[PDB]
Protein backbone atom coordinates (compact mmCIF):
# COMPACT_ATOMS: atom_id res chain seq x y z
CA UNK A 1 0.00 0.00 0.00
CA UNK A 2 2.94 2.29 0.34
CA UNK A 3 5.79 0.73 -1.55
CA UNK A 4 6.30 1.01 -5.37
CA UNK A 5 3.76 -1.89 -5.73
CA UNK A 6 1.53 1.05 -5.42
CA UNK A 7 2.36 3.35 -8.04
CA UNK A 8 3.95 1.29 -10.36
CA UNK A 9 3.21 -2.10 -12.10
CA UNK A 10 4.77 -5.44 -12.99
CA UNK A 11 4.09 -6.90 -16.74
CA UNK A 12 5.36 -8.63 -19.14
CA UNK A 13 8.48 -7.35 -21.34
CA UNK A 14 7.48 -7.29 -24.76
CA UNK A 15 10.65 -6.46 -27.35
CA UNK A 16 9.03 -4.37 -29.55
CA UNK A 17 8.83 -1.90 -27.27
CA UNK A 18 4.82 -0.82 -27.63
CA UNK A 19 2.29 -1.94 -29.73
CA UNK A 20 2.38 1.15 -32.31
CA UNK A 21 -0.39 2.02 -34.97
CA UNK A 22 0.00 3.67 -38.27
CA UNK A 23 -2.84 5.56 -40.51
CA UNK A 24 -3.10 5.67 -44.11
CA UNK A 25 -4.69 8.54 -46.28
CA UNK A 26 -5.19 8.95 -49.78
CA UNK A 27 -6.18 12.63 -49.58
CA UNK A 28 -6.31 12.84 -52.86
CA UNK A 29 -8.81 10.02 -54.08
CA UNK A 30 -11.08 9.40 -51.24
CA UNK A 31 -13.86 11.51 -49.60
CA UNK A 32 -12.47 12.83 -45.99
CA UNK A 33 -14.24 11.16 -43.50
CA UNK A 34 -16.39 12.89 -40.84
CA UNK A 35 -14.60 15.75 -39.02
CA UNK A 36 -11.55 15.77 -41.25
CA UNK A 37 -10.44 18.86 -42.14
CA UNK A 38 -9.11 19.13 -45.87
CA UNK A 39 -6.24 19.80 -46.32
CA UNK A 40 -2.13 20.01 -48.12
CA UNK A 41 -0.25 19.89 -44.64
CA UNK A 42 1.44 16.29 -44.87
CA UNK A 43 1.55 15.72 -41.10
CA UNK A 44 -2.40 16.23 -41.24
CA UNK A 45 -3.87 14.72 -43.91
CA UNK A 46 -7.17 12.87 -43.44
CA UNK A 47 -7.08 9.47 -42.38
CA UNK A 48 -8.94 6.60 -44.28
CA UNK A 49 -7.66 3.38 -42.13
CA UNK A 50 -5.69 2.75 -38.98
CA UNK A 51 -3.10 -0.18 -38.49
CA UNK A 52 -1.29 -1.68 -36.14
CA UNK B 1 -30.90 6.29 -48.75
CA UNK B 2 -31.88 9.16 -50.77
CA UNK B 3 -32.55 12.02 -47.99
CA UNK B 4 -31.73 9.47 -45.24
CA UNK B 5 -27.62 9.63 -46.03
CA UNK B 6 -26.14 12.66 -44.98
CA UNK B 7 -23.51 12.67 -41.54
CA UNK B 8 -23.27 16.35 -41.03
CA UNK B 9 -20.65 18.17 -38.54
CA UNK B 10 -20.45 21.90 -37.82
CA UNK B 11 -19.99 23.82 -41.23
CA UNK B 12 -17.60 21.38 -42.53
CA UNK B 13 -19.65 19.99 -45.06
CA UNK B 14 -21.89 17.13 -45.94
CA UNK B 15 -20.32 13.44 -46.26
CA UNK B 16 -23.14 11.11 -47.77
CA UNK B 17 -23.14 7.53 -46.82
CA UNK B 18 -20.60 5.64 -44.39
CA UNK B 19 -17.55 6.86 -43.27
CA UNK B 20 -15.66 6.72 -39.77
CA UNK B 21 -15.14 8.33 -36.45
CA UNK B 22 -12.05 6.96 -34.42
CA UNK B 23 -11.52 5.88 -30.85
CA UNK B 24 -7.88 6.36 -29.37
CA UNK B 25 -6.38 6.61 -26.93
CA UNK B 26 -2.84 7.81 -27.48
CA UNK B 27 -4.12 11.02 -29.01
CA UNK B 28 -1.89 13.61 -27.58
CA UNK B 29 -3.95 16.45 -26.97
CA UNK B 30 -6.18 14.42 -25.16
CA UNK B 31 -3.89 12.91 -22.64
CA UNK B 32 -2.90 15.99 -21.39
CA UNK B 33 -6.21 17.61 -20.55
CA UNK B 34 -8.73 14.33 -20.02
CA UNK B 35 -7.89 10.88 -19.21
CA UNK B 36 -4.73 12.06 -17.04
CA UNK B 37 -6.07 10.07 -14.24
CA UNK B 38 -7.35 7.34 -16.14
CA UNK B 39 -5.91 4.16 -17.64
CA UNK B 40 -5.80 2.30 -20.85
CA UNK B 41 -8.84 -0.36 -19.92
CA UNK B 42 -10.84 3.42 -18.97
CA UNK B 43 -10.34 6.46 -20.75
CA UNK B 44 -12.20 9.71 -22.65
CA UNK B 45 -10.94 10.18 -25.99
CA UNK B 46 -12.09 13.62 -28.49
CA UNK B 47 -13.45 11.82 -31.26
CA UNK B 48 -14.00 15.01 -33.50
CA UNK B 49 -10.50 14.90 -35.08
CA UNK B 50 -10.52 18.95 -35.92
CA UNK B 51 -6.95 20.29 -35.81
CA UNK B 52 -8.79 23.47 -35.15
CA UNK B 53 -10.32 23.17 -31.61
CA UNK C 1 -32.69 30.67 -54.88
CA UNK C 2 -34.43 27.05 -53.76
CA UNK C 3 -31.36 25.01 -55.21
CA UNK C 4 -29.71 27.34 -56.83
CA UNK C 5 -27.72 28.87 -53.97
CA UNK C 6 -25.00 25.93 -52.96
CA UNK C 7 -21.70 27.33 -53.11
CA UNK C 8 -19.18 24.62 -52.54
CA UNK C 9 -15.86 24.22 -52.23
CA UNK C 10 -13.57 20.19 -52.17
CA UNK C 11 -15.34 18.61 -49.25
CA UNK C 12 -15.29 21.60 -46.56
CA UNK C 13 -19.46 21.37 -46.74
CA UNK C 14 -22.35 23.80 -48.43
CA UNK C 15 -22.13 27.18 -47.68
CA UNK C 16 -25.55 28.55 -48.89
CA UNK C 17 -25.93 32.48 -50.22
CA UNK C 18 -23.82 35.13 -50.55
CA UNK C 19 -20.32 34.94 -48.71
CA UNK C 20 -17.06 35.94 -48.65
CA UNK C 21 -13.90 35.79 -50.57
CA UNK C 22 -10.60 37.83 -50.10
CA UNK C 23 -8.21 39.21 -52.53
CA UNK C 24 -5.24 39.85 -50.05
CA UNK C 25 -1.32 40.52 -50.32
CA UNK C 26 0.18 40.53 -47.47
CA UNK C 27 -1.00 36.69 -47.46
CA UNK C 28 2.92 35.45 -45.99
CA UNK C 29 2.82 31.60 -47.44
CA UNK C 30 1.98 33.38 -51.13
CA UNK C 31 4.42 36.03 -50.95
CA UNK C 32 7.45 33.69 -51.10
CA UNK C 33 6.14 31.28 -53.18
CA UNK C 34 4.31 33.07 -55.77
CA UNK C 35 4.46 36.89 -56.46
CA UNK C 36 8.43 37.44 -55.73
CA UNK C 37 9.37 39.47 -58.79
CA UNK C 38 5.64 41.63 -58.40
CA UNK C 39 4.27 44.60 -56.84
CA UNK C 40 1.84 45.74 -54.62
CA UNK C 41 -0.12 47.14 -58.30
CA UNK C 42 0.14 43.74 -59.87
CA UNK C 43 0.21 40.65 -57.83
CA UNK C 44 -1.32 36.79 -57.30
CA UNK C 45 -3.27 35.66 -54.54
CA UNK C 46 -4.66 32.11 -53.13
CA UNK C 47 -7.99 32.89 -52.47
CA UNK C 48 -8.10 29.81 -50.28
CA UNK C 49 -7.93 30.44 -46.89
CA UNK C 50 -7.40 26.29 -46.18
CA UNK C 51 -4.53 26.09 -43.53
CA UNK C 52 -3.90 22.73 -44.91
CA UNK C 53 -2.86 22.76 -48.72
Amino acid sequence: QTGIRSWTLLCTPDVTCGSEQVYWSLPDMMQDPVTFRSTSQISNFPVVGAEL
Amino acid sequence: TGGRNSIRYSELAPLFDTTRVYLVDNKSTDVASLNYQNDHSNFLTTVIQNNDY
